[PDB]
């Protein structure tokens, strides 16, 4: 899943 | 429809190279189209004149929808341009990426060289 969609994930 | 066949990289595509990349731990955003509205992504579709995913890769490998093996390596290289162009070199996207096309390279270099029609 996105943290910062596209520039951070968190999984 | 457009003219679709089965051939031996055609199978190979799909039973070894799209195997490999389905389940992989980085292939979850690539499964399904972009959605730039739901993710927020500012001029997404204005810079991507064509999206492509694996899921709709898959889905033509699975109808026949290509005719020769070159049309689909075509889209699969055009899913990991379009994620190069949009987003910038050092996101978690294009690392994800990066990693999904290092397999495919690695699965596509033994695909039988000579394209029979089956
Ligand atoms: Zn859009
Ligand atoms: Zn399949």
């Amino acid at each position: 899943w996105w943290i910062i969609p596209k520039v951070k994930k968190g999984c | 429809k457009k003219p679709g066949r089965v051939t031996n990289q055609l199978q190979y595509l799909h039973k070894v190279v799209m195997k490999a990349l389905w389940k992989h731990q980085f292939a979850w955003p690539f499964r399904q189209p972009v959605d730039a509205v739901k993710l927020g992504l500012p001029d997404y579709h204005k810079i991507i004149k064509q999206p492509m995913d694996m899921g709709t890769i898959k889905r033509r490998l699975e109808n026949n929808y290509y005719w020769a093996a070159s049309e689909c390596m075509q889209d699969f290289n055009t899913m990991f341009t379009n994620c190069y162009i949009y987003n910038k070199p050092t996101d978690d996207i294009v690392l994800m990426a990066q990693t999904l096309e290092k397999i495919f390279l690695q699965k596509v270099a033994s695909m039988p060289q000579e394209e029979q029609e089956l």
